[PDB]
C-alpha cells in the first residue's frame, strides 16, 4: 500500500484512524488517504 | 476535526 514513510498510523478501538507524524509530532484525527 | 481530543503522540504506538 502507498503510504509516505513518514505517516505512522494508528487505529483507535472506537473505529477511528488517528495519525502521529514524525516529523512535525502531530495527532490528526482526520485522515486525507480515505478521501 | 469536531471530534474529541485525539491521542496523544507517542513515537511507537502498540495497540
Amino acid at each position: 500500500g502507498p503510504l509516505p514513510p513518514g505517516w505512522e498510523v494508528r487505529s483507535t478501538v472506537s473505529g477511528r484512524i488517528y495519525f502521529v507524524d514524525h516529523n512535525n509530532r502531530t495527532t490528526q484525527f482526520t485522515d486525507p488517504r480515505l478521501h | 476535526e469536531l471530534e474529541s481530543p485525539p491521542p496523544p503522540y507517542s513515537r511507537y504506538p502498540m495497540d
